[PDB]
């Protein structure tokens, strides 16, 4: 652990310098990867990378290796089941870490310190219960205390989204239960659509090893649950990662490019945004209010960028000075990372210059229709209008113009109002008084039938026409076959901007929804 | 595009022999690598993810 | 109740609200064992009074883990609500404590981390520390307080670890990595309990670690816990604390009836405020701010309650308290709270947004502003005898009035207090107002103490000690708070208003934080502990809050003093009354009669001075309207673009001393025609015409030729007095003389003939145009003694011209200053140290030039250049805007006021848009006019230098002959230069008449 | 020319000395006269070199030595003078601290019984080289620098001993212990230091004579009684009675804690609490409790 | 040059002729004695130190011609500019680069 002392790793790299080695003698510095370590040592030394093998199996080794075989092996026996279990889920939750942002909304923390603390919790309570004796039946076993503790501290303290949270409660209620020690459990059902991963039924950790040893070298994403497709778009994403890392290695005269490049980007963006026109009937509208700050915000940054862009083009014409500022754009420009100026938005993360570009041409076109639409119609058309979620700066605030506006229009209050989403194909379907249309929501991993979600195996698929409903709130209790999906405001699901409802259809269980990821995002 | 990674070790294997990434797939092998190829003066830093 | 009493209630309703759904949810789950987990996971209580121990007596057990009350006092904190996720808080902690490792919450702020630990802490008894992980760190007594943890058992919370720098976070890692691993010692099974000496290597030293201490990590992401101790901490995720449960269970515990409706009305309404307003610094819509509201909506409604008793009990009815509190709008009260605590703070365009989110959330309830009659009343007096409009609602001038109630009502809440509006908003205006007011109210004398904080150096203003003797010295703000204790005068007895009216900047408020917090007390290096005074109240005038630390800003109260406050019309009247009351030919008498006449009956007459100037203001009244030719043209005048940021307090003052020249100008005719003084007629002409020529030369004159052209053809286009007939001509080129008709600038331009000797002499002012009209403005500005400001490329001879107009006057003396990048007011201080003399007047100290009835002028080159500091605010800008406005300064010796006689403060400037030159401030822009000379153009320069080469060439008589192709010749080239060579090419390559 | 300006000025240089106190006369202007020194020893050893220096020779030696004579003598006077006006701010700054350290404020008092007679001396004398040319200076100088030393290093060696004592004071820094500590028979001027020692105690509740501990107020004016109050008096060390004070209000709150839960037990167990008897329970025992 | 601490004193008496502050106490007591001393010797008889300074700038203006050496560089002349514009109002400026 030699990462932990970078100015002492400084002076050994010194010293090893300043050394006379005999043949026999060796150093071995054992680390992690940190960039805390110094150059100079990584320079002077033969590096070798110790990644864990990934596989369910591999994880299932390694955690009973790491264990100490008298700890299972203390009574009752069912301690080594519970311990199996815990191996399990363990392993369970960290491959479906790589699977990200599907499997887990963001890479946590899930280590062996969790895993230790895990079975300390499982000795204590195990203990408690038993009191020594020989044999416990399965009911005796605190079951509620192992989940409660394993979902809000020992492994959901890293947790800060809510349907992560939700996910492992799901995890763990299928797992940690009375039912795991029925000779039939299926520790995973729908590995293949007809195979189903079953508990083994022996009472000893030799047992379990030698199961752990025996489960087949075909692992795919359907053991932790996740859709067949999750490893698809693993792939893809390492093959686009591939592409970027070749390219930037291949960086590795230019006026002329940036000059063009710049001379297209100018051509592409949209000239001029034409600001609502401030009426005293239109500043009551939470609508217009709303699109007057998106309008204003859009043409601030959109002659930032016009300008900006100008005087690159100017630079790249050998015309012009090349200011502080306008050195760091070009050199943005030039390595492709999207410039700190043109941010005011979120983004995905590791997002480039020419898709910044691409998105903000459609965020500025529906900009001017919506503005052209305002002008014309003054308010009413305001009301009537289909507006990408994506495409708005801050959804959110959308969502909250339009809670106020039902509000306002209908004299409700806005703390008694729930959002009902409806998903209608029709094209140009009419707008209730109370309904808005959205467009460019997609769904992933499900498909939507009559307002009712099913399981699907397709990558996404778009919703044709969302119709947001605001309707009183009703004390009616949520039915068992109604399903909360949150809506992500990009695919990388780091921004919830707000959760929809969804009725499930035929015989879905809710579980599967849970563990399989589905979700709404604003633009794909 | 989900097998441009498995297509790109065929462009590998076609272009620098098939055997090019066998020897990567095989245990690591610290005998050969310690006893010969590293001075005694070279710290063999074994970086691992944490 | 009593406030201790109702404290009390307040934690034991909150308690028993968590009893009850505890209870309640028991009763749901149908729990028949004592050991079901769903008992057991909550906080349990045991207690045997027969344990001979008395800190062994109580056992605290709440799942695994079991703790011992520690029995410290810790008097009457402050309970949490108990809200779901400091359940899982509360859950994790005492698991990772019984697991001997510390807790390390994350999250954003205002999640309740530090106060969640800290009430965990105080729930088992045991004394929580809380170290502030600010710049406000004390490093150098970590290892002492970290062994006295070890030592005595009690706990340790740092509030945001990521915030420390590099080392001082790795030093304190370590020191917590090896209390740690000493903790942990603890849990090993096989170690022996009789004898447990567990030791930590701390100082140096060996301590014994007691088993009941703990640390926690507080953790802030966007970033993680370092690397040693991330395998010793059990983290939790604090992302979002349940506001609706926070707020409920308080306004049940604050008696309010529907607690759930107006929670659930008032989380969603703060969210709101959040998200639509506008994005300010100083906007604080935290769970914080939450709480406070409801405590003020529960003072509200406890306050309605007493009143109505108190009404009901004068009458002939009984009192119920209960059907009062039943009949009684709740909604009402908490909006009646929310505005009365967020009002102030909103902007001008804001504060609709906010009463439309009200009316959304909370709708068909309105908010009655509660009016002060008796006040207001005063407010009316005071303001009609300094010359101001007082308005009521909205009325002209309601809203200042309105900003002035609100500035009362904050004085009364908080002692330290802000405001924090643009400049030419009030802000001063309308606490001088509020201060004499309350004075002639309470009966209370109100005394002010003005303290520019960067006039001075911090070592100045707070007092430095001597490195060598250890001699202490006060600064100004310690001395003036020291003798305001001591009250040698009966300082105690009246009210003392210390006001900053200087940026803020996280240098001299750090000292400030401890006097502005709850402790109202001030630390000084010495030792010394000044208590803070009731009756003084720290204020701070300031323009923004770009560079200003939160913590000053959540200590003190705000009122923010938009621009839309002060309109226009009110700007006039205080001119007009101020022009009608005030007489400009009296020096020191008829100045102190003002304030020993209280209606100045009998002096209406006093001067011919002032029946001049009333006449003047009659002629000029029907101009300065609402919708007038002067309010006009300023809006057209505002769309024009200038050399500096156009103030619209800058134009109309410099509009208001031309206009003060003007009727100067009259009394002088007046007094040089004894037998014919000038009628009505021609006043009214001749003030109808310098009108127009002061609209003119005031509002465009910072910009160019072709915009004054604009702006005069603007106003000649929507004014009614005759104006010149001339076609082709712009008006700016005319002068009005004494008689009602025009007179063309030309008339005054003698083609004067220079002699051989002195042809390019410095000294050599040939009179020209621009030297006419630029010297009759200067003659008019420095009339009046204003800190005048010309501005203009370089070596267009400003100094040149200012020499010539200032020369003309035998009684100023003029002292040039250079500025530049290290410039420092200690120049300044110098200069007057020089040709000035501090001479004792009964009054007060008074710095005046040694010749006796000659006015010092201190010409400064180049205003722009002296850098801006890291926050802005040019240090010697400040004090020049300090010393013409306060009329004064603050000695660094005897720190006392000093009052400047005679002394000016007229400088030439460079254009921003040239490099290193730092914009001006606006609230020094404010006083000072500024004038654009620009270079002397073709014609000009074709008369000037033709002059210079007839005087040259008259040395050959027969080359003489070709002395104005030669100058023509000349000016071609020249033109052809400056329009060559740019200095976008080089940037040397400026071509300046200089040449 | 250049040696001469060396004789004139450091012949013509005088000590600035100042008033402290009225006590004793000091020194200041360290910076200056440390540049001084500095800049001329350098000029002196670069002037070594150059084809020049085989003239006057002896001359430069002889000032050489004379600047590294003052150079030391007055690197060694700041400090003593540092570590005296320390010492002398601390043991004149309380009347206590001469009784619990007998031996160290013995040691500095003869110390600065020495360090006043040399102070007068030079102040008979301000000339530099008056200062030099004292009969043993450095030595008695460095005895001085020694000696102050050893006692600061015992003093705090008993500050350290006295937080040993009484686990609570090491969160309360050196200065303010030095008060706590030597302000014993002004036990009225504690009450400033107990915030930051305690939780809620902001101050305690003394007797008429101030020699019994009653009980403790908390910052919002609460108060706690004593069951058994402590005695000053019996024990006056401040670490003594500052223990006692802690142990009982400790054993005080486990009490009446036990009272309350004992009237609240009677509460509890009813169908119907008449508010004068519970507005009365709440107000006679602590919030906390 | 490059230290920005000399150049306000440069400027300063590039522009005024005289720099305040740099003659101050015992310093601009020996100055004022050579300054008399020389007023005296040139012949201009001065004898009150207000009188005789002037005559020391009087020297000074007269006989004090400060040469500025600077590479070409467009950013450093900018930088240059923005800290004293003397440098481009009082001196003159030649260029003469590579050698043709
Ligand atoms: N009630 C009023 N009626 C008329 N004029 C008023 C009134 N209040 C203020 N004014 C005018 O507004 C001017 C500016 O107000 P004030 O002096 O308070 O500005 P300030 O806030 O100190 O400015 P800065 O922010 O630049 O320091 C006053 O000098 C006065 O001419
Ligand atoms: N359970 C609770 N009951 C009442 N107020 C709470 C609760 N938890 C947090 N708060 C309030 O939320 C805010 C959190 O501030 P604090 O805990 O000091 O900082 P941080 O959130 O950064 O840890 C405070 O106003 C605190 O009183
Ligand atoms: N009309 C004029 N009358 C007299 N001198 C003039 C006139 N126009 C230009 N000058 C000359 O132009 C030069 C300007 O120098 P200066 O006053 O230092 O410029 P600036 O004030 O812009 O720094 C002086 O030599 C001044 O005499």
């Amino acid at each position: 652990n030699v990462h932990l002392a970078p100015g002492w790793l400084m002076q050994l790299e010194k010293k090893l310098h300043s050394l006379q080695p005999h043949a026999c003698f060796r150093l071995f510095l054992t680390m992690e990867i940190n960039p805390k370590v110094p150059v100079n040592l990584l320079r002077a030394g033969r590096i070798f990378v110790f990644e864990p093998p990934p596989g369910v199996k591999a994880n299932m080794l390694r955690t009973f290796s790491s264990i100490p075989v008298s700890r299972i092996c203390k009574s009752p026996n069912e301690r080594a089941r519970l311990y199996f279990l815990l191996a399990w889920f363990h392993a369970i939750i960290q491959e479906r870490l790589r699977y990200a942002p599907l499997g887990w909304s963001k890479k946590y923390e899930f280590g062996e310190s969790d895993l230790r603390s895990a079975c300390d919790t499982v000795d204590t309570w195990l203990d408690d219960t038993a009191k020594g004796r020989q044999n416990i039946s399965p009911d005796k076993i605190p079951w509620s205390a192992l989940k409660t503790l394993m979902a809000q501290s020992i492994y959901g303290g890293r947790v800060d989204n809510e349907f992560d949270q939700r996910l492992l409660n799901t995890f763990l209620e299928r797992l940690f239960t009375t039912r795991s020690f029925d000779s039939e459990f299926k520790l995973a059902c729908k590995v293949d659509g007809h195979k189903d991963i079953q508990m083994p039924d022996g009472i000893r950790r030799e047992e379990f090893v030698q199961w752990v040893e025996l489960l087949p070298d075909t692992q795919t994403p359907s053991w932790l649950g996740l859709p067949n497709n999750a490893e698809r778009v693993l792939l893809t994403t390492q093959g686009v990662d591939m592409i970027s890392k070749m390219l930037k290695m291949q960086m590795l005269a230019w006026m002329r490019t940036l000059h063009t490049t710049a001379s297209n980007w100018l051509h592409l963006i949209p000239q001029t945004l034409s600001h609502l026109k401030r009426t005293v009937e239109n500043i009551k509208d939470p609508l217009f209010r709303f699109f007057e700050r998106e309008v204003k915000m859009g043409a601030k940054l959109l002659q930032d960028v016009r300008q900006d862009l100008a005087d690159v083009v100017q630079v790249c014409e050998g015309k012009k000075k090349q200011t502080n500022y306008l050195r760091t754009l070009i050199n943005e420009l030039v390595k492709g990372i999207l410039p700190r100026s043109w941010s005011h938005y979120t983004v995905p993360a590791g997002m480039t210059v020419i898709q910044w570009v691409s998105d903000f041409s459609e965020r500025i076109k529906q900009l001017q229709n919506i503005s052209l639409a305002a002008a014309s119609g003054g308010a009413k058309e305001l009301k009537n209008i289909h507006v990408c979620l994506g495409g708005l700066f801050v959804p959110e605030a959308y969502i909250t113009a339009t809670r106020q506006y039902v509000a306002q229009a209908n004299s409700w209050s806005l703390e008694e109002l729930c959002l009902e989403v409806n998903v209608t194909t029709s094209q140009g379907a009419t707008l209730d008084a109370c309904s808005f249309g959205v467009t460019g929501l997609k769904l992933q991993g499900a498909t939507c039938n009559n307002n009712k979600l099913s399981l699907s195996n397709a990558i996404s698929t778009a919703l044709p026409l969302t119709q947001l409903r605001w309707v009183k709130q009703t004390n009616t209790e949520k039915k068992a076959s109604v399903v909360t999906l949150p809506v992500y405001l990009n695919f990388t699901r780091a921004d919830l901007i707000f959760t929809v409802d969804f009725e499930i259809a035929t015989k879905e269980d809710p579980r599967s929804f849970y563990e399989r990821g589905v979700a709404v995002l604003c633009t794909e | 595009p989900d097998r441009l990674l498995a297509m790109a070790h065929m462009f590998v294997s076609t272009n620098l022999g098939e055997s090019f990434m066998s020897i990567m797939e095989q245990p690591l092998d610290l005998t050969h690598i310690v006893g010969t190829e590293v001075k005694p003066n070279t710290p063999v830093l074994m970086c691992s993810v944490p | 109740q009593p406030p201790l009493r109702r404290r009390k209630l307040e934690h034991l309703i909150t308690e028993l609200v968590h009893q009850r759904d505890v209870t309640r949810s028991l009763i749901k789950s149908k729990i028949d064992n004592a050991k079901s987990f769903e008992w057991l996971s909550q906080m349990r209580f045991y207690f045997d009074p027969k344990q001979t121990d008395v800190l062994q007596q109580l056992s605290i057990q709440m799942a695994n883990a079991k703790f011992n009350y520690g029995f410290e006092y810790l008097g009457v904190q402050d309970k949490l609500v108990q809200t779901p996720l400091t359940d899982r808080c509360y859950l994790t902690m005492t698991q990772a404590l019984e697991a001997r490792l510390g807790g390390s919450p994350f999250g954003p702020a205002g999640t309740g981390k530090t106060e969640s630990v800290k009430a965990l802490g105080h729930q088992l008894g045991r004394f929580v520390l809380v170290f502030n992980c600010d710049e406000t760190f004390d490093f150098q007594a970590m290892g002492r307080i970290f062994v006295g943890l070890c030592q005595v058992g009690a706990w340790g919370c740092f509030d945001e670890f990521n915030r420390l720098e590099e080392r001082m976070l790795s030093a304190v890692s370590q020191q917590v990595q090896c209390i740690q691993e000493a903790l942990r010692e603890h849990s090993n099974p096989n170690y022996d309990k009789t004898s447990a000496p567990i030791t930590c290597e701390l100082l140096n030293k060996q301590v014994k670690v007691s088993p009941d201490m703990a640390i926690f990590i507080t953790m802030n992401p966007g970033s993680n816990l370092p690397d040693n101790l991330k395998k010793l901490f059990r983290s939790l995720a604090m992302t979002k604390p349940d506001r609706q449960l926070i707020a409920q269970v308080m306004l049940y515990s604050q008696g309010f009836r529907t607690a759930e409706v107006l929670a659930n009305k008032i989380v969603p309404f703060f969210k709101l405020c959040d998200e639509q307003l506008s994005s300010q610094s100083h906007y604080d819509f935290g769970l914080r701010a939450l709480k406070s509201v409801l405590v003020s909506a529960g003072n509200v409604k406890r306050e309605r309650i007493q009143k109505i008793k108190r009404e009901k009990e004068e009458r002939g009815e009984a009192v119920d308290e209960g059907e009062i509190a039943e009949n009684l709008p709740e909604q009402e009260i908490l909006i009646q709270s929310v505005c009365e605590t967020m009002v102030p703070k909103l902007v001008a365009e804001d504060i609709p947004l906010l009463f439309s989110l009200l009316s959304d959330v909370f709708p068909g309830v309105q908010y009655h502003r509660g009016e002060m009659t008796a006040l207001r009343e005063e407010l009316k007096k005071v303001c009609q005898e300094m010359y101001l409009t007082y308005g009521d609602g909205e009325e002209v001038g309601g809203m200042w009035v309105e900003k002035v109630l609100q500035l009362y009502q904050i004085t009364q809440i908080n002692h330290g207090l802000m405001m924090v509006g643009p400049s030419g908003s009030g802000k001063s205006m309308a606490w001088r107002v509020l201060l004499k007011a309350l004075e002639r109210l309470e009966g209370v004398e109100g005394v002010a103490h003005i303290i520019d904080p960067k006039a001075i150096s911090k070592d100045h203003l707070y007092g430095t000690l001597d490195p060598n003797t250890r001699e202490w010295t006060d600064g100004l703000f310690t001395h003036v708070l020291r003798k305001i204790i001591d009250s040698v005068r009966g300082e105690l007895q009246k009210r003392q208003w210390i006001v900053f009216d200087g940026d803020v900047d996280p240098e001299w408020v750090e000292n400030l934080n401890s006097v502005l917090d709850d402790n109202k007390l001030l630390t000084l290096p010495n030792g010394e502990r000044l208590s803070l005074p009731p009756n003084v109240r720290i204020m701070f005038e300031v323009q923004d809050l770009k560079y200003a630390t939160l913590a000053t800003v959540s200590r003190c109260g705000m009122v923010w003093f938009s621009e839309d406050v002060l309109s226009t019309d009110m700007i006039f009247n205080n001119f007009l009354a101020r022009l009608r009351s005030i007489p400009l030919d009296e020096g020191e008498d008829e100045a102190q009669r003002r304030r020993k006449g209280k209606e100045d009956e009998g002096e209406e007459a006093a001067s011919p001075m002032l029946q001049i100037q009333r006449d003047a203001a009659t002629i000029m009244q029907p101009y300065f309207t609402s919708n007038g030719l002067v309010t006009k043209a300023l809006e057209h005048a505002f769309q024009l673009e200038h050399i500096m940021d156009l103030t619209r307090l800058r134009c109309l003052g410099s509009l208001f001393s031309m206009l003060h020249q003007a009727c100067r100008n009259v009394a002088q005719y007046n007094a040089n025609h004894p037998d014919f003084p000038m009628q009505i007629e021609q006043l009214e002409r001749y003030i109808q015409r310098y009108l127009v020529y002061a609209i003119l030369w005031s509002l465009s004159g910072d910009s160019r030729l072709k915009m004054r052209a604009e702006l005069g053809e603007y106003i000649r286009r929507i004014t009614t007095v005759p104006l010149p007939t001339a076609p082709n001509i712009p008006i700016i080129d005319y002068e009005v003389s004494i008689s009602g008709e025009w007179s063309p600038w030309q008339a005054k331009v003698p083609q004067i003939e220079v002699e051989t000797h002195k042809v390019a002499a410095p000294d050599v002012v040939v009179p020209t145009l621009d030297t006419v009209r630029h010297e009759a403005l200067l003659y008019t500005w420095l009339a009046e003694h204003k800190p005048l400001v010309l501005c203009g490329p370089p070596g267009s001879g400003k100094t040149m011209t200012l020499f010539s107009a200032l020369r003309a006057l035998p009684d100023m003396e003029v002292v040039g200053l250079n500025f530049s990048s290290a410039t420092t007011p200690e120049l300044l201080l110098k200069t007057f140290d020089h040709y000035c003399e501090y001479r004792r007047t009964p009054n007060g100290v008074v710095l005046a030039p040694v010749q006796l009835g000659k006015w010092l002028v201190l010409f400064c080159d180049e205003i722009n250049l002296p850098d801006m500091d890291k926050y802005g605010t040019q240090r010697v800008i400040s004090f020049i805007r300090q010393m013409v406005e306060h009329g004064g300064f603050y000695r660094t010796s005897d720190q006392t006021w000093v009052k400047l006689e005679r002394i000016q403060f007229v400088g030439a400037c460079n254009p921003p848009t040239d490099p290193g030159r730092k914009p001006l401030s606006h609230r020094f822009l404010r006083h000072v006019p500024v004038v654009y000379v620009d270079y002397p153009g073709p014609a000009s320069l074709t008369q000037i230098y033709g002059t210079f080469n007839r005087a040259m060439l008259r040395l050959i008589p027969s080359l003489r002959t070709y002395a104005e192709p030669l100058t023509a010749a000349m000016v071609e080239f020249y033109t052809m230069s400056q329009e060559r060579f740019t200095q976008d090419t080089q940037p040397h390559y400026i071509y300046s008449p200089r040449e | 020319e250049f040696l001469k300006q060396i004789r004139e000025v450091w012949n013509t240089y005088e000590l600035d000395l100042v008033n402290y106190q009225n006590k004793c006369r000091l020194i200041r202007g360290w910076d200056d006269l440390f540049n001084k020194v500095k800049e001329h020893i350098n000029s002196v050893s670069a002037m070594k070199l150059s084809p020049y220096y085989k003239v006057f020779e002896e001359d430069a030696l002889s000032w050489e030595d004379k600047l590294n004579r003052i150079m030391a003598l007055f690197d060694v006077w700041i400090d003593v003078q540092r570590r005296w006006v320390y010492l002398e701010g601390i043991f004149t700054g309380s009347a206590d601290i001469k009784h619990l350290l007998p031996v160290e404020t013995q040691r500095f008092q003869s110390i600065s019984t020495e360090f006043l007679a040399l102070m007068k001396k030079v102040s008979k004398s301000p000339l530099v080289m008056d200062v030099l040319n004292i009969q043993g200076v450095q030595r008695s100088l460095e005895r001085l620098a020694d000696l102050l030393g050893k006692i600061q290093k015992a003093l705090g060696e008993y500050l350290e001993r006295e937080r040993s004592s009484f686990p609570r004071f090491y969160f309360v820094g050196d200065e303010d212990l030095l008060e706590i500590i030597g302000n014993s028979k002004n036990v009225a001027k504690l009450q400033k230091h107990f915030k930051k020692m305690f939780a809620g105690v902001s101050s305690i509740i003394l007797n008429e004579d101030n020699s019994v501990v009653l009980g403790i107020s908390s910052r919002e004016g609460e108060e706690v009684m004593f069951k058994t109050p402590v005695s000053i008096t019996e024990h006056p060390k401040i670490n003594e009675w500052l223990t006692l004070v802690e142990k009982e209000m400790r054993v005080t709150l486990a009490k009446l804690l036990a009272e309350s839960v004992t009237e609240v037990e009677i509460f509890g167990k009813a169908t119907s609490i008449d508010p004068n008897t519970y507005i009365t329970w709440i107000d006679k025992y602590q919030a906390q409790l | 040059v490059l230290d920005s601490g000399f150049l306000e004193r440069m400027n300063t008496l590039l522009a005024n002729g005289e720099v305040p502050g740099l003659f101050e106490g015992d310093e601009y007591a020996t100055l004022m004695t050579q300054c008399k001393e020389g007023a005296q010797k040139e012949g201009l008889m001065l004898d009150s130190h207000e009188e005789l300074y002037k005559w020391f700038t009087s020297q000074v203006i007269r006989n004090l011609h400060v040469v500025f050496t600077m590479n070409p560089s467009s950013e450093g002349l900018k930088d240059r500019a923005a800290t004293s514009p003397a440098l481009f109002n009082r001196c003159v400026l030649n260029w003469f680069g590579d050698w043709s």
